[PDB]
């Protein structure tokens, strides 16, 4: 994936099995990784 | 698309009959068709003819 | 030119009942996009919906487009919930409604003048039983208009039917009979027609009196204007052209959609089933997916042909429903606006997917020339008259409004004081 | 709606006698929402 | 003056109250309440000519006779002032001396 | 289609605004001069 | 009664859903391998993306 | 060749042909209703 935005941590509902997925207008939405534990959507770089 | 449902007619989907099972009329004779015959063939014609 | 010491004023007039039909509605068509797009299969109706939310809002604008025809037939017929039923047919001062009412020999409630305009406006059998309810098998072969089964043109009945449309233009009709406007302001009343008529004559400027002396004249020409516009849709087209227009526009892109059923647009058939056989598909699926992607454009370029049509329908819709309102309803005091001339009333015989408005116009026919004076010079004073232009036979001065001729007498209660002799420029003494 | 009946005469007036005023709201749409679309941005992603 | 634009019975005014994407009209309607059965002529007949009245219909109780603008029920008396001579009494159907 | 003399139906082409004849009527020239004045500042601002 | 201001609320969600449905139509593959940008970069070398 | 390719579209553009016809009509006909509103021609009238 490319993302051009601002990345903060995120606390959503996880599962092991729910470790990948994109939103409803498929932007990201759902990252997993044993680094960092949070969760990210990509939320983008102020852009208008 | 929503949960609730204001008041009114709302045209949802139409239907048609499904089938039952499927009927096939062949043509009730054995045979190996002609192209076993037709490309298998020693003399060919020229292009004009 | 425009002369100076010379007047003009119409002195006769005609009761034209000009017939501006106009189309209210249309076919109500409420097509499901798998049907059109996809006849009986769903392989195609998956490949429909991969692009989601276009026949979602398609079939939803059409669905809007048929709601907003109910809106219009019940903003136009719809108007009052104080219904008058049918009269017995008594003291109507010689107006011969008899065509316009229902009658009572035919078993629906469809009136004469309706029976003329619902069997000239063809159909072409359009419908939701003919084609598809009696047809589990082969049933009225080589039809008028012919696949609709894979067309799926769901062409629903209006909400108000012809006999219910006949109900409230029925209704209306009493409420204009022995009403005045005073039926569509909630409470509705009874007023018999001298007074009605008169009220009706008394918006536009004509004095009421000239009535009552022509009752009988204005009754024998607007009957003989109705049997005018009797033989004349028994006689020509030209009339219903309009609504004939509508309707041939409506079914010839319909038959047209049916031929954009029949046509490849780059494909080498008409059918889905060159692709769908076993055979595996890795690539193969693909060929048919822009194949049927070539016919898949030809609906949204026939529903904003018809939602453009729809709207210059709802624009003149709204126009019906504002000729109902302020024609029917009231009177109308807008110049040129429920049809030409002067409204004096309008009553909605109805059609096939259509109103026929009959505005009875006020029309004048014949002209003549007077001579006028600006202004009385009296005892030093200038003096005027209440309402209206001055005209004169060259020796005796008097008043009328601009629509007909009414001579006036010059009195002393109809002259008031507005002015001096010497500030007025050419007063006549 | 409710029927009622129809009476027609030669000369009959109704000059009323009493008089209610009532008050009602009508609605109309006036004015939409300013919708303003950056065409190259928003056609197929994030990248230009 | 347009009937069922923005008139209900009559129009006489409204108020422009602001909202979302859009605004909201008050209607201050009228409704022509109560109303009974009269006798009414077009002219009253005086001296052989006719009387017209200026803003007014003649209305009678069975006996008398009154006159009234055609607005409100509360009839006045017949007088010089409220009448005007316009042609004779043989040309008006249904006049009363 | 009819012939109207002029002032007369000056008089009467604002009875539908509401006010009364004597605006247009007793002052031909002093408002015809005002709508000369009009029409020449108008023909300055459509010509220019 | 919530039946008064029905078309100022009409118009209302017209604007909003059609924003909306505007919105999740970027869902919709339009006969794609995906409607998601990132697959389509990520899955396909460019002469054939 | 392109004309060939052309007609297996079926009648999408004899509708746009009908259409943009229908659009020539329309503004002959759009001068009929604004500029026509009757056909016969009165004289000018002289300036006095």
């Amino acid at each position: 994936l490319t993302g051009t935005g601002v990345l903060t941590e995120s606390n959503k509902k996880f599962l092991p099995f729910q470790q990948f997925g994109r939103d409803i207008a498929d932007t990201t939405d759902a990252v997993r990784d044993p680094q960092t534990l949070e969760i990210l959507d990509i939320t983008p770089c102020s852009f208008g | 698309k929503s949960f609730t449902v204001e008041k009114g007619i709302y045209q949802t989907s139409n239907f048609r009959v499904q089938p039952t099972e499927s009927i096939v009329r062949f043509p009730n004779i054995t045979n190996l068709c002609p192209f076993g015959e037709v490309f298998n063939a020693t003399r060919f014609a020229s292009v004009y003819a | 030119a425009c002369s100076n010491n010379s007047i003009a004023i119409p002195t006769n007039f005609t009761i034209s009942v000009t017939t501006e039909i106009l189309p209210v509605s249309m076919t109500k068509t409420s097509v499901d996009c798998t049907m059109y797009i996809c006849g009986d299969s769903t392989e195609c109706s998956n490949l429909l919906l991969q692009y989601g939310s276009f026949c979602t809002q398609l079939n939803r604008a059409l669905t809007g487009i048929a709601v907003e025809q109910d809106k219009n037939t019940q903003e136009v017929f719809a108007q009052v919930k104080q219904i008058y039923k049918t009269p017995p047919i008594k003291d109507f001062g010689g107006f011969n409604f008899s065509q316009i009412l229902p009658d009572p020999s035919k078993p629906s409630k469809r009136s004469p003048i309706e029976d003329l305009l619902f069997n000239k406006v063809t159909l072409a059998d359009a419908g939701f039983i003919k084609q598809y309810g009696d047809c589990l098998g082969d049933i009225a072969a080589r039809d008028l208009i012919c696949a609709q089964k894979f067309n799926g043109l769901t062409v629903l009945p209006p909400l108000l039917t012809d006999e219910m449309i006949a109900q409230y233009t029925s209704a209306l009709l009493a409420g204009t009979i022995c009403s005045g406007w005073t039926f569509g302001a909630g409470p509705a009343l009874q007023i018999p027609f001298p007074m009605q008529m008169a009220y009706r004559f008394n918006g536009i400027g004509v004095t009421q009196n000239v009535l009552y002396e022509n009752q009988k004249l204005i009754a024998n020409q607007f009957n003989s204007a109705i049997g005018k516009i009797q033989d004349s849709l028994s006689s020509t087209p030209s009339a219903l052209g309009k609504l004939q227009d509508v309707v041939n526009q409506n079914a010839q892109a319909l038959n047209t959609l049916v031929k954009q059923l029949s046509s490849n647009f780059g494909a080498i058939s008409s059918v889905l089933n060159d692709i769908l056989s076993r055979l595996d598909k890795p690539e193969a699926e693909v060929q048919i997916d822009r194949l049927i992607t070539g016919r898949l454009q030809s609906l949204q370029t026939y529903v904003t042909q018809q939602l453009i049509r729809a709207a210059e329908i709802r624009a003149s819709a709204n126009l019906a429903a504002t000729k109902m309102s302020e024609c029917v309803l009231g009177q109308s005091k807008r110049v040129d606006f429920c049809g030409k001339g002067y409204h004096l009333m309008s009553f909605p015989q109805s059609a096939p997917h259509g109103v026929v408005f009959l505005h009875v116009t006020y029309v004048p026919a014949q002209e003549k020339n007077f001579t006028t004076a600006p202004a009385i010079c009296h005892d030093g004073k200038a003096h005027f008259p209440r309402e209206g232009v001055f005209v004169s036979n060259g020796t005796h001065w008097f008043v009328t409004q601009r629509n007909f001729y009414e001579p006036q007498i010059i009195t002393t209660d109809n002259t008031f004081v507005s002015g001096n002799c010497d500030v007025v420029i050419g007063i006549v003494n | 709606g409710a029927e009622n009946s129809v009476a027609c005469s030669n000369n009959s007036i109704a000059i009323p006698t009493n008089f209610t005023i009532s008050v009602t709201t009508e609605i109309l749409p006036v004015s939409m929402t300013k919708t303003s679309v950056d065409c190259t941005m928003y056609i197929c992603g994030d990248s230009t």
